[PDB]
């Protein structure tokens, strides 16, 4: 082969091949294959070739040499094939190809099922499959895990895996095609995706189907290894954007569907009207590509339908989300002689106020000029047009939450049939993609945090673990570091210890009544001034801009009204007439009322107390990667951008993981389990007498006569390079398969044995059947059997004694079923009596500690006043000695 | 083996919330050595600043006889 | 390595093979006797 | 009838003694307290011990100053 090709810059193509003619000290003379253009390049840029062997090579881990362009270019050319997936030692990479494909039947299912990752071609359900028999094996939880940017396809892999997971998983009830009967709790999963869709994502310039929300899906498992139950948790989703609508962006896909939809009778009954005809939507009606609004509205409600849903429960959720969308009608004008909001279209808060069922008057006086109790008072709130708009938008969201909320607990609670007992689970995580737009606000940073914070999470198990375990066992291994880390980012927007990260101050500042965002952003500027992710703002210093760094490039943010995102104010007023909506599903959503602010908990600690639990989840779990990548930014099939390509893999440090998988040792076993395992190859050997394990494993180890860099054996684990234990494994079990087909012989012997001789007391039992039925068809069309059917009821049995003897047999039952009846009657009368009296003795109690706290308190007050007027009289007597001091 | 799914339901729950009672003792018994810890710090703090002041008044009184 | 353990192994398994061979042409030439015997069997049957 | 008896004698066994894991969550629980108001009442000596300290300082520094 021409050692001289090679691999050189591209700004088109990323990289592109090339002809080395000369070299000239640091630098080489080339021409590139496509033109015969001449450049020189310096010898630390162009790189080594793929051969052509290797074209388009499975897994990363079996290259000749590792390049960066080499990937780049099988990638390319796997992606004009179509082929979209592509192994990386342990995990997987794919790439999106915008348009669908007939990679998935049950046909392949059936063909990857159970079978080993080095006799198939790449696909998602091998990754599921390996995770499913991993945890059957280990009896361990474990979990899979997408990761990529906003429109890198994630929902397309998770789609595929707990469809795979709905047909491997499900036990056999006794009872071929993509048309079977799947068991109850499959069939609730497979229509929660649908559902979820529907009410949390969204069109963005990223991607038409842009999930607005965080989610992880997990199934539980018996002893068996069959699914018994799951579980779907959601976490804050982007619901500012709903009523503030960018350019060619769209709200929840659920408006568009009941807006579109809507029969005329279900229009009238919830008031609705066509598309334009409301405030809080910005850019009127917003078109999305290959929906069809009417049909998708149709099969949301049927999979509701599936879900189980009552008429009455799917309606009532048409009336609330209705009522969202029509109280952006109520329109004020400000009173100049005043300030206070007036409302000229009282129409639209009569149509608001009927649908939830509340008085019109209230409804109007609360938004208008409230009257809300401060302590001890209660008193006329002023109420500006800026100050009733923002309290009816705050109105907007407060219902959209407990519609979410009630959606996410109720598609819960139809799993939540299933019993407590478990022997060990398999998750699935779907966490929204980092995302960016013409505005970066909280809603969209929390997002970007964690996608990169689960990167370094990545780091982390991939890089330091393994450093960690070889340090352990004390084996022959030298430590490297190429240096990923995003620590400091993390440090500079949390707060574990001092100095205050972002989400500390925000909060701090949020706290003071004196301060405002301009005050969070100065303390931000001020205190991380010249931190090393952190920059100050780009001159726009009265827009409150400031900028962090991030792997996915630095970011711009604009703080404007951050305060209110902390603080979630609501009108008290609203929301005690709504808890006491005449419609019991208003009333129901409206039920808690203990989150009300006039002005509590900070939504960065909120935030942070539900990563906490779920990156703990993950540190238990054992996860598995399966990236995917962003081909462009235009949505576009076959297309792609090699310099997106590029950086997303960089970033995503596989250059890197590859070289450590292949340098390292992936596998490893205890040694007693390795014996165990393996015995069989080294018997004759092995020595029957009791030792340490380990020199029964040298033994066998050479016996095999592998070389010493394929393994190394530590006091505990033995450590071994990619695959050799299931090779080894495989081989152990074709030296069995010759005696199992013998005994199976005999066992399949046995059961049609047993089937024949069951058969045979069929065939008897038939025979006799057929005698009597043929003889009874033969005769009973004589005459004389209509006289004995008439004579026979008055001569034949007696009955009675048997009656008699019946009743009172089922009498002493009855009589029995009394007395255990009355023994637990008694007990419980016991227990409700002593039940009685310690919740008598207990509210008692409470009354006097009560009152022990108000006199306790109150005279806390009053001396806390005297120490006050006490240091101010001692301010004075200060100043007065000062005086004397000075004319003395 | 529906007494048997029963009662090992029953065995599991009982377990489970108890194990819990379980964590709760665990972490108890943490903050009760952390504040015993902060009990015996504190009583180090008021040794010193009570020896302190006993020699600022020793001090004190000394040089008022001085003066 | 590999090629080094498949090259002991495939001389082991030569000598093996020749022997299951001629183990395979004893039991044809077995049973070709027996098919004589029976065909011998036949005959006589025939002939009764 | 065995399988009811064996269950019954282990879920009484192991709620008993878990029961017992119990009350010592309470009586950790307890001593929990105790130590916080422990370390409330040092932190008060500790306040109100250097407050007199550094008022003794400033005494000692004025007569200091005017002897
Ligand atoms: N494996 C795939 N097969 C077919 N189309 C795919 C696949 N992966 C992604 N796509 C295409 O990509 C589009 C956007 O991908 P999506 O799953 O929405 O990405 P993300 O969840 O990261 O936003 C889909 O509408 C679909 O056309
Ligand atoms: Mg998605």
């Amino acid at each position: 082969s021409a050692k001289k090709l090679v691999w050189v810059p591209s700004e088109k193509h990323g990289f592109e091949a090339a002809s080395i003619k000369e070299e000239k000290g640091d630098e080489v003379t080339v021409e590139l294959q496509e033109n015969g253009k001449k450049v020189t390049l310096s010898k630390d840029d162009i790189q080594k070739m793929n051969p052509p062997k290797f074209s388009k090579v499975e897994d990363m881990a079996e290259l000749t040499c590792l390049n960066e362009a080499s990937v780049l270019h099988n990638l390319r050319e796997r992606y004009f094939s179509g082929l979209i997936y592509t192994y990386s030692g342990l995990f997987c990479v794919v790439v999106n190809p915008y348009k669908q494909l007939p990679i998935y039947s049950e046909k392949i299912i059936d063909m990857y099922k159970g079978k080993k990752r080095h006799e198939m071609p790449p696909h998602i359900y091998a990754i599921a499959d390996t995770a499913y028999r991993s945890m059957l094996q280990d009896r361990e939880d474990q979990s899979i895990l997408c990761t990529g940017e906003s429109g890198a396809g994630k929902t397309e892999n998770t789609k595929k895996v707990i469809q795979y997971l709905a047909v491997v998983a499900s036990s056999h009830k006794g009872k071929q095609g993509p048309s079977f009967s799947y068991g109850e709790l499959e069939k609730q999963l497979l229509q929660a995706n649908p559902i979820l869709e529907a009410f949390g994502n969204a069109k963005t310039v990223k991607n038409d189907n842009s999930s607005r929300f965080g989610k992880f899906i997990r199934i539980n498992f018996d002893v068996t290894g069959y699914i018994v139950g799951a579980n779907i948790e959601t976490y804050l989703l982007e619901k500012s954007r709903a009523i503030r609508q960018a350019k060619d962006e769209r709200t929840f896909h659920i408006f568009y569907y009941l807006i579109a939809g809507a029969s005329e009778q279900m229009r009238n009954d919830l008031l609705l009207e066509g598309f334009n005809n409301y405030t809080f939507l910005s850019n009127g009606h917003v078109p999305i590509p290959a929906q069809q609004d009417d049909e998708m509205f149709q099969e949301t409600l049927e999979a509701m339908r599936i879900m189980g849903f009552t008429e009455e429960e799917q309606t009532s959720i048409l009336r609330v989300v209705s009522s969202v969308l029509q109280l952006g009608n109520i329109v004020f004008k400000k009173e100049r002689n005043t300030d206070q909001a007036s409302m000229p279209d009282n129409t639209a808060a009569q149509k608001v106020c009927h649908l939830m069922g509340i008085n019109v008057t209230d409804f109007t006086r609360s938004i208008l000029t409230p009257r809300i109790k401060v302590g001890r008072d209660v008193v006329q709130k002023a109420q500006t047009k800026e100050q009733a708009d923002f309290a009816i938008e705050a109105l907007a969201k407060a219902k959209f939450e407990r519609l979410f909320r009630w959606i996410l607990t109720r598609v819960n609670k139809a799993l939540d049939k299933t019993k407590r007992q478990g022997a060990s689970f398999l998750g699935i995580l779907d966490i929204a993609g980092f995302e960016i737009f013409e505005i970066n606000s909280f809603e969209q940073l929390c997002i970007n945090y964690t996608n990169e914070k689960l990167q370094q999470l990545f780091n982390h198990t991939m890089f330091i673990l393994e450093q960690e375990e070889y340090q352990r066992e004390g084996i022959e291994w030298n430590f490297i570091d190429f240096g990923l880390d995003l620590q400091p980012c993390i440090e500079l927007i949390e707060r574990p210890t001092n100095p205050p990260g972002v989400l500390a101050l925000l909060d701090e500042e949020c706290w003071f009544p004196k301060a405002t965002d301009t005050s969070f952003v100065e303390k931000l500027i001020q205190e991380q001034g010249n931190h090393p992710k952190f920059q100050k703002s780009k001159q726009l210093k009265d827009k409150t801009e400031f900028c962090i760094l991030h792997y996915a490039g630095k970011v711009s943010y604009n703080a404007s009204a951050w305060l209110t995102k902390n603080m979630d104010p609501l009108n008290d007023n609203v929301t005690s007439l709504l808890n006491q909506s005449s419609d019991k599903f208003v009333a129901d959503l409206w039920k808690d009322v203990d989150r009300i602010v006039g002005l509590f908990r900070t939504v960065g600690q909120l935030y942070k107390e539900q990563l906490t639990k779920l990156m703990t989840t993950l540190r238990n779990t054992n996860p598995n990667f399966v990236r995917c990548i962003i081909p462009n930014h235009e949505k576009r099939a076959g297309k792609l951008d090699a310099h997106l390509v590029l950086e997303q893999l960089r970033c995503n440090g596989v250059l890197e993981g590859i070289r450590i998988c292949r340098q390292g040792f992936p596998n490893r076993i205890v040694f007693q389990e390795f014996r165990q395992r393996y015995e069989i190859l080294a018997a004759n050997a092995i020595p029957k007498g009791f030792m340490d394990g380990k020199q029964a494993c040298i033994l066998m180890i050479k016996a095999l006569e592998l070389d010493p860099n394929l393994y190394r054996i530590g006091q505990s684990k033995i450590f071994f390079r990619t695959g050799v234990l299931a090779h080894l494994e495989e081989e152990r079990d074709l030296k069995i398969t010759d005696v199992i087909i013998a005994f199976q012989a005999q066992c399949r012997g046995y059961l049609a044995r047993k089937a024949f001789a069951k058969r045979q007391q069929q065939l008897t039992a038939m025979k006799v059947i057929q005698r009597n039925c043929a003889a009874y068809l033969k005769l009973r069309n004589w005459q004389w059997w209509r006289l004995f059917t008439k004579v026979k009821p008055l001569l034949q049995v007696t009955r009675q004694e048997e009656e008699m003897q019946a009743k009172d047999e089922e009498l002493q039952r009855t009589k029995e079923r009394q007395q255990k009846a009355e023994a637990e009657l008694k007990e419980l009368e016991q227990k409700h009596t002593q039940l009685c009296e310690e919740k008598n003795l207990l509210q008692e109690k409470l009354q006097a500690e009560t009152e022990l706290y108000a006199e306790a308190e109150e005279m806390r007050v009053r001396l806390a006043a005297k120490k006050q007027e006490l240091e101010e009289i001692l301010h004075e007597m200060e100043a007065r000695i000062e005086e004397e001091e000075e004319r003395s | 083996e529906e007494k048997r799914r029963q009662l090992l339901k029953q065995l599991h729950e009982h377990e489970t919330e108890l194990e819990d009672e379980r964590k709760q003792r665990a972490l108890a018994a943490a903050a009760k050595k952390k504040l015993e810890v902060d009990v015996k710090d504190l009583e180090s703090q008021v040794d010193s600043v009570n020896k302190a002041r006993e020699e600022a008044i020793k001090q004190l009184r000394k040089l008022q006889a001085q003066m | 390595s590999n090629l080094e353990k498949k090259q002991k192994k495939f001389d082991q398994m030569l000598a093996e093979e020749k022997n299951i061979s001629s183990k395979y042409a004893d039991e044809r030439d077995r049973a070709e006797a027996e098919a004589r015997e029976k065909e011998t069997k036949a005959l006589s049957l025939a002939r009764a």
